[PDB]
RNA sequence: CGAUGUCGGCUCAUCACAUCCUGGGGCUGAAGUAGGUCCCAAGGGUAUGGCUGUUCGCCAUUUAAAGUGGUACGCGAGCUGGGUUUAGAACGUCGUGAGACAGUUCGGUCCCUAUCUGCCGUGGGCGCUGGAGAACUGAGGGGGGCUGCUCCUAGUACGAGAGGACCGGAGUGGACGCAUCACUGGUGUUCGGGUUGUCAUGCCAAUGGCACUGCCCGGUAGCUAAAUGCGGAAGAGAUAAGUGCUGAAAGCAUCUAAGCACGAAACUUGCCCCGAGAUGAGUUCUCCCUGACUCCUUGAGAGUCCUGAAGGAACGUUGAAGACGACGACGUUGAUAGGCCGGGUGUGUAAGCGCAGCGAUGCGUUGAGCUAACCGGUACUAAUGAACCGUGAGGCUUAACCU
RNA sequence: AAUUCCUUGUCGGGUAAGUUCCGACCUGCACGAAUGGCGUAAUGAUGGCCAGGCUGUCUCCACCCGAGACUCAGUGAAAU
RNA sequence: ACACAGGUGGUCAGGUAGAGAAUACCAAGGCGCUUGAGAGAACUCGGGUGAAGGAACUAGGCAAAAUGGUGCCGUAACUUC
RNA sequence: AGGACCGAACCGACUAAUGUCGAAAAAUUAGCGGAUGACUUGUGGCUGGGGGUGAAAGGCCAAUCAAACCGGGAGAUAGCU
């Protein structure tokens, strides 16, 4: 337990460096509609693979 | 599978009712014996009429156990109670003239070919 | 798998005759006394049966002189002879463990008788 | 030399005495010679090898392309086997389990059983400490680690928890029983390394 | 370690686990579409998918175990006199999963399941 | 002294050699067996119990041995708190008394989520000079090194007898390690059954709920040890202690000063694992990119239209892989998971009705029904067309050199 | 001996083995008669020792069931 | 000090089993405890089961395990009867 | 009849584990003692700091006790840091 003295700004940068989160960078075109989603996910009106999923 | 504190019926008709492994002898930290094995003993109960007394130190080899003795064919062979039969420390051999209960082939070593045809079966 | 189940179903010996648990069971063994080979009787009853094809067996118990013995026999062994029945048990379990708690009259079982 | 093989699960073998050997059921499949390395080129004589059978996909082009130096199918993965000098062997050749027809013992290699994070109970062999007794929150734990001021530091090389299994490994000199030439099989006494499905580098007992 | 196991235990203890999906493969039936958390969606699959089965041979004993699961008449009633043989030509692959997104208070990967009819 | 937790035990160790065992030797008041001492040797091994807080010690029984020490008399941010040092009380003793006494006796809170170093695991980044995917090499590092007894040589050598070998060889043990789950078992709150109380589905019957899985009996897969395989090696190199050969200095002599041999579990290899971040960044193999333009301080400059490959990542189904990353299998040109079908297994004769009975119940249909992770199949459901990052033939200086 | 220093006194019982315990011996360092002496049934969350039963206390750990630990979203400390 | 698993006097006392205001399951009536969702490592916490042995543990059977109800039969030394 | 027996309420606090920047400045969980009396408890009184009260521990007297708490002498004094 507990630190014997402070570290800097620089350690907790260094270990910050892997905190950064990724994008999704990958968004689907439903064939129908033409609307944008996550891949494999429905999307915002209800369709998946240019049909009909959910009214 | 036989150590240390184990109590054990007694085979043969020497005197002692039950007694007790207070060593495994064969080699430093073993664990069991069983099978066939020596074990040293103490008569932690002896009828008034045997040849050997209560509170007496003396050898013994194991005949029976409840684990049981393994086969070359994988099956096994367990009992009902572990079971020794008593020895004579330095000139071994049974001190009991007859044995009660039936005993493995894998006593077959020689040494207890005096113990083996003194049982009953097996 | 095939490849196993293939090397399985060779070595069975295709001849075991059915028997229950309950059962009073006759096993033939065959004994080695160093150049001789014998016939041993194992007469018991029968009190768990495992089925796994190749590697099935079932333990016998026997209240012989003295103390009880139970005997686990593997039934594709080559040492295992023959497996007559005598008696066949009217008992509805599979496994007949209670019987090593009983001995006499209350060790004792039903015949099936059907 | 040796060969590729998966594990296909144990068996036994009742033998006619009277014991059943505990068999492994090895599946040695036609491994077939990809490339011949060679002192000119490599600086070493060895013999890469293939067997089983990809999917004409999931193999990629640089990987597809090697198999059509030799000529050979896409089998899937690749091993390599050092050539004991005398031995000499050519690119696309099949071999077949025959090779272990004449020898007696096999060392098997291959990738033990994965336990993951184990501690040093199950990794180590360490002892527990005392259930109760007044034990208070360190049953299953290492206790010490090292002495004090001296070392002032935990050496390297300390049994400590951490990832057990999933390595390769070798059980050495186990004793073949029967080598099924229409099968394809190999037959060995005891257990070998990893589950069924794994592959298995067998060759002969290097302690003879 | 797990090697070959199967079941999820979904951070609860048994009993109540059988009560959800008791509740839940109940709830399947009579809407015939649910959003739930994209795991409770995958073992939720292999408590109804079962049911669908028994609910093909119409007769009493399997009313009675359709009954001892489920523990809702008005779920045995649906089973049998409708989703029996709508589901006769059909081998296995009654229910089917759609991804949906995440919960909003607390970001659970969301899916809806659904019976292959809805017609 | 604005605190460096003091004995003993447990867990975990690690080094020294002044070696307890195992290995190699010299002398011996060494016939052999067994010693005695001394020399080299630290590779590996090195009790369990009774008593006491004990360390130690004595005692019982083992063992080849039950080594001596260092490590804050190793190790309390790892555990215990029997002892010693708080407050209570008592005994003896000392004190007129308050009280006091390594004199004794009974009872008496052991805190800390780890920043850094260190250590065991496991990844992301960039590098390794076109990119990518594979397979190696091995610098270097780690692992492992225990040993009994039985028989054979041989009742041989040796010895008056009794006793009783070296040197070799074989077998089977213990301990310890590695692997595995075929067997024997354990487990198995996801499989089956019995059954107590009570509540429920209208009620009977049949189910289910709750009672620690209500209590039990069995048990599939998995994981597992007490279960079953395997291991320490022979081999070589250089030696330690020692034994020698030739041979001076020193007509001889003497193992050495030239030259030449032997010689141990030590040392270097051999056996297993990791391992080119080995920046000294090695090799082999295959794969993929062969288009334009302007711009100025003409530079490995900076640009612009186009092209986007090999391949990867992402997403999905997932795993005998896994804390998370990662690692492996599969994505419709498909058995990756779920289902479904058929087994196998398990439990042990379901339900309904029928019959015998006054009733409980008994049969009968019936080895039935129900069967988790098992096995073999099966595209029925879900794994989507695409997007995404990754480019455009890869410096300079030489040298060997092909036209 | 809650008192004994020399001390693990000496002998006996129990245990394979007992610095504890129980019985006795007096050499009471330094018991002793209402700061009570010696007995003593009953009683005790009392101190010491032994036996049976029972047990994962242990030989020697194994699996299983939940709650955290671990990952994702939200909120968000502390000693130093 | 808190929407803090603490403390706080009196009254009302349904069913089934039970000696019972114990306990189990329920009724009336009330609540699911103001972070969830995954995963199913070590390790900790609270529990369950355990082959063979059975206090060998330890300062000490600490802790667990075990015994347990009602009726009847029977029940020793010692005793202040 | 009983400072009788077993055992809930109630009152206690022997053991263990958990907790030890806790859920809690003394608690929780499983066992544990008393439970018709020297019992326990509600409401209101009385006793005051060298004073009270104390089946006596130097216990308790508002989370404070070998002499409470608050204000004052008061910036006590300090050869000490
Ligand atoms: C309150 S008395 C403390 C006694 C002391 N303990 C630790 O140092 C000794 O030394
Ligand atoms: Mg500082
Ligand atoms: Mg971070
Ligand atoms: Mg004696
Ligand atoms: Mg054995
Ligand atoms: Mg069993
Ligand atoms: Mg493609
Ligand atoms: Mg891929
Ligand atoms: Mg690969
Ligand atoms: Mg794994
Ligand atoms: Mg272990
Ligand atoms: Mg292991
Ligand atoms: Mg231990
Ligand atoms: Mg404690
Ligand atoms: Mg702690
Ligand atoms: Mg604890
Ligand atoms: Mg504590
Ligand atoms: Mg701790
Ligand atoms: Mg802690
Ligand atoms: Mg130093
Ligand atoms: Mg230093
Ligand atoms: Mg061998
Ligand atoms: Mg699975
Ligand atoms: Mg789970
Ligand atoms: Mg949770
Ligand atoms: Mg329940
Ligand atoms: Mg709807
Ligand atoms: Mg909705
Ligand atoms: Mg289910
Ligand atoms: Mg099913
Ligand atoms: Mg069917
Ligand atoms: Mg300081
Ligand atoms: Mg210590
Ligand atoms: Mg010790
Ligand atoms: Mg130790
Ligand atoms: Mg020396
Ligand atoms: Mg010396
Ligand atoms: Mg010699
Ligand atoms: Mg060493
Ligand atoms: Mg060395
Ligand atoms: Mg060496
Ligand atoms: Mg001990
Ligand atoms: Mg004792
Ligand atoms: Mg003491
Ligand atoms: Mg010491
Ligand atoms: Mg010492
Ligand atoms: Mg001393
Ligand atoms: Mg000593
Ligand atoms: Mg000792
Ligand atoms: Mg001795
Ligand atoms: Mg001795
Ligand atoms: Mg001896
Ligand atoms: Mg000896
Ligand atoms: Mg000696
Ligand atoms: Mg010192
Ligand atoms: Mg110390
Ligand atoms: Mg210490
Ligand atoms: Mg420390
Ligand atoms: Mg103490
Ligand atoms: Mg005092
Ligand atoms: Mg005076
Ligand atoms: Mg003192
Ligand atoms: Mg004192
Ligand atoms: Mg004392
Ligand atoms: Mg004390
Ligand atoms: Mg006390
Ligand atoms: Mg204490
Ligand atoms: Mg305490
Ligand atoms: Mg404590
Ligand atoms: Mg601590
Ligand atoms: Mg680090
Ligand atoms: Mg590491
Ligand atoms: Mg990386
Ligand atoms: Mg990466
Ligand atoms: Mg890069
Ligand atoms: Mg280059
Ligand atoms: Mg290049
Ligand atoms: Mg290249
Ligand atoms: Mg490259
Ligand atoms: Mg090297
Ligand atoms: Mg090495
Ligand atoms: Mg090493
Ligand atoms: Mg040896
Ligand atoms: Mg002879
Ligand atoms: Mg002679
Ligand atoms: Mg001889
Ligand atoms: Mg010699
Ligand atoms: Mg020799
Ligand atoms: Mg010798
Ligand atoms: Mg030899
Ligand atoms: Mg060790
Ligand atoms: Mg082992
Ligand atoms: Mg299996
Ligand atoms: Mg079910
Ligand atoms: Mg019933
Ligand atoms: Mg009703
Ligand atoms: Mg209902
Ligand atoms: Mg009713
Ligand atoms: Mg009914
Ligand atoms: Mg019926
Ligand atoms: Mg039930
Ligand atoms: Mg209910
Ligand atoms: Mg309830
Ligand atoms: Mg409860
Ligand atoms: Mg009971
Ligand atoms: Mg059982
Ligand atoms: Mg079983
Ligand atoms: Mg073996
Ligand atoms: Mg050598
Ligand atoms: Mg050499
Ligand atoms: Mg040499
Ligand atoms: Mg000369
Ligand atoms: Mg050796
Ligand atoms: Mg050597
Ligand atoms: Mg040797
Ligand atoms: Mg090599
Ligand atoms: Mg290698
Ligand atoms: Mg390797
Ligand atoms: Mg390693
Ligand atoms: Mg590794
Ligand atoms: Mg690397
Ligand atoms: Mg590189
Ligand atoms: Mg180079
Ligand atoms: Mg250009
Ligand atoms: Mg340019
Ligand atoms: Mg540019
Ligand atoms: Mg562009
Ligand atoms: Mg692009
Ligand atoms: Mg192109
Ligand atoms: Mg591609
Ligand atoms: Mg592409
Ligand atoms: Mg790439
Ligand atoms: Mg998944
Ligand atoms: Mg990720
Ligand atoms: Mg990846
Ligand atoms: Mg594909
Ligand atoms: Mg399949
Ligand atoms: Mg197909
Ligand atoms: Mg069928
Ligand atoms: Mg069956
Ligand atoms: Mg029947
Ligand atoms: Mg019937
Ligand atoms: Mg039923
Ligand atoms: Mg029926
Ligand atoms: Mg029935
Ligand atoms: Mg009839
Ligand atoms: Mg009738
Ligand atoms: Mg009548
Ligand atoms: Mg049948
Ligand atoms: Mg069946
Ligand atoms: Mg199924
Ligand atoms: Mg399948
Ligand atoms: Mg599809
Ligand atoms: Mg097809
Ligand atoms: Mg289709
Ligand atoms: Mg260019
Ligand atoms: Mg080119
Ligand atoms: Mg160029
Ligand atoms: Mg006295
Ligand atoms: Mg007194
Ligand atoms: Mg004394
Ligand atoms: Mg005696
Ligand atoms: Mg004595
Ligand atoms: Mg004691
Ligand atoms: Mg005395
Ligand atoms: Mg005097
Ligand atoms: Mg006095
Ligand atoms: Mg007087
Ligand atoms: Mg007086
Ligand atoms: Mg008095
Ligand atoms: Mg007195
Ligand atoms: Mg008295
Ligand atoms: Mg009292
Ligand atoms: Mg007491
Ligand atoms: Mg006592
Ligand atoms: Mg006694
Ligand atoms: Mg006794
Ligand atoms: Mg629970
Ligand atoms: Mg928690
Ligand atoms: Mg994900
Ligand atoms: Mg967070
Ligand atoms: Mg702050
Ligand atoms: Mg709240
Ligand atoms: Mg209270
Ligand atoms: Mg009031
Ligand atoms: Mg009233
Ligand atoms: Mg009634
Ligand atoms: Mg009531
Ligand atoms: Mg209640
Ligand atoms: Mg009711
Ligand atoms: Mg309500
Ligand atoms: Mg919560
Ligand atoms: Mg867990
Ligand atoms: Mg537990
Ligand atoms: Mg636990
Ligand atoms: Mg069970
Ligand atoms: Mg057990
Ligand atoms: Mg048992
Ligand atoms: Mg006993
Ligand atoms: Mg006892
Ligand atoms: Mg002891
Ligand atoms: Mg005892
Ligand atoms: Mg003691
Ligand atoms: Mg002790
Ligand atoms: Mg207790
Ligand atoms: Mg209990
Ligand atoms: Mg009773
Ligand atoms: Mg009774
Ligand atoms: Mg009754
Ligand atoms: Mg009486
Ligand atoms: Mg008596
Ligand atoms: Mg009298
Ligand atoms: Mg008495
Ligand atoms: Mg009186
Ligand atoms: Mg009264
Ligand atoms: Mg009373
Ligand atoms: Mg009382
Ligand atoms: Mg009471
Ligand atoms: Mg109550
Ligand atoms: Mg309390
Ligand atoms: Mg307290
Ligand atoms: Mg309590
Ligand atoms: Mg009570
Ligand atoms: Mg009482
Ligand atoms: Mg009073
Ligand atoms: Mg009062
Ligand atoms: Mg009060
Ligand atoms: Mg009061
Ligand atoms: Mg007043
Ligand atoms: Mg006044
Ligand atoms: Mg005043
Ligand atoms: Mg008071
Ligand atoms: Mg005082
Ligand atoms: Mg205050
Ligand atoms: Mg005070
Ligand atoms: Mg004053
Ligand atoms: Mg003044
Ligand atoms: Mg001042």
């Amino acid at each position: 337990a507990v630190q014997q003295n402070k570290p800097t700004r620089s350690k907790r940068g260094m270990r910050r460096s892997h905190d950064a989160l990724t994008a999704v960078t990958s968004l689907s075109v439903d064939k129908t509609s033409g609307e944008k989603h996550l891949r494999h996910h429905i999307t915002a009106d209800g369709y998946y693979r240019g049909r009909k999923v959910i009214a | 599978m036989i150590q240390e504190q184990t109590m054990l019926n007694v085979a043969d008709n020497s005197g002692a009712r039950r007694v007790m492994c207070i060593k495994v002898l064969g080699g430093s930290h073993r664990r069991y014996a069983g099978v066939g094995d020596i074990i040293k003993i103490t008569i932690k109960e002896a009828i008034p009429r045997g040849k050997v007394k209560k509170g007496d130190v003396l050898k013994a080899v194991v005949v029976r156990t409840k684990k049981g003795v393994r086969r070359p064919d994988g099956s096994v062979i367990r009992f009902d109670g572990n079971a020794c039969v008593l020895l004579n420390n330095n000139s071994e051999q049974p001190i009991g003239t007859r044995i009660f209960g039936p005993v493995t082939r894998e006593l077959r070593s020689e040494k207890f070919m005096k113990i083996i045809s003194l049982a009953p079966e097996v | 798998s095939n490849i196993i189940k293939q090397l399985e179903q060779e070595q069975m010996k295709q001849d075991v005759p059915s028997f229950r648990p309950g059962d009073t069971v006759e096993v033939k063994v065959w004994v080695v006394e160093g150049s001789k080979k014998r016939l041993q009787a194992f007469e018991g009853v029968v009190i768990a049966i495992r089925n796994r094809g190749l590697h099935s067996a079932f333990t016998v118990r026997k209240i012989s002189n003295g103390e009880g013995v139970e005997r686990v026999f593997q039934t594709h062994s080559p040492v295992v002879d023959s497996i007559s029945v005598k008696r066949r048990g009217a008992v509805r379990k599979a496994k007949l463990y209670y019987l090593r708690e009983r001995t006499g009259k209350a060790a004792r079982i039903k015949e099936r008788l059907n | 030399i040796g060969l590729v093989g998966k594990k296909v699960g144990m068996t036994r073998i009742f033998t006619e005495d009277g014991v059943s050997i505990p068999v492994t059921v090895i599946e040695v499949e036609a491994n077939r010679v990809t490339q011949v390395k060679d002192l000119a080129n490599d600086g070493y004589r060895a013999i890469q090898v293939t067997t089983g059978a990809k999917k004409a996909n999931r193999v990629t082009k640089p990987e597809a392309g090697h198999f059509a130096k030799a000529g050979v199918e896409a089998g899937r993965g690749l091993w390599e086997f050092r050539l004991a000098e005398g031995e000499e062997f050519t690119v696309g050749q099949s071999i077949s389990v025959e090779l272990f027809a004449d020898v007696k013992k096999v060392d098997v290699t291959g990738t033990s059983k994965g336990k993951g994070f184990a501690g040093t109970v199950k990794r180590w062999n360490f002892r527990t400490q005392d259930a109760t007794h007044g034990n208070s929150l360190s049953h299953r734990v290492p206790g010490s680690i090292g002495q004090n001021q001296t070392p002032g530091k935990v050496f390297k090389g300390k049994k400590m928890a951490g990832q057990m299994g999933n390595e390769r490994v070798t059980v050495q000199s186990l004793d073949v029983v029967r080598v099924d030439a229409e099968r394809n099989l190999l037959l060995v006494k005891g257990a070998v390394p990893g589950a069924t499905g794994s592959d298995l580098i067998v060759k002969p007992a290097v302690k003879a | 370690m797990r090697h070959r196991k199967s079941g999820r235990q979904l951070n609860r203890n048994s009993s109540h686990r059988q009560a959800m999906f008791r509740n839940m493969a109940g709830s399947l039936v009579r809407h015939e579409i649910i959003k739930t958390t994209l795991p409770k969606a995958k073992e939720l699959r292999r408590v109804v998918e079962p049911l669908i089965t028994l609910a093909k041979t119409d007769s009493v004993a399997n009313r009675r175990l359709a009954f001892a699961r489920t523990r809702d008449n008005e779920i045995v009633a649906k089973l049998f006199n409708e989703l029996g043989p709508r589901f006769a030509s059909r081998a296995g692959g009654y229910t089917r999963i759609l991804k949906c997104g995440f919960r909003a208070g607390d970001n659970a990967p969301m899916a809806y399941i659904e019976l292959v009819d809805r017609s």
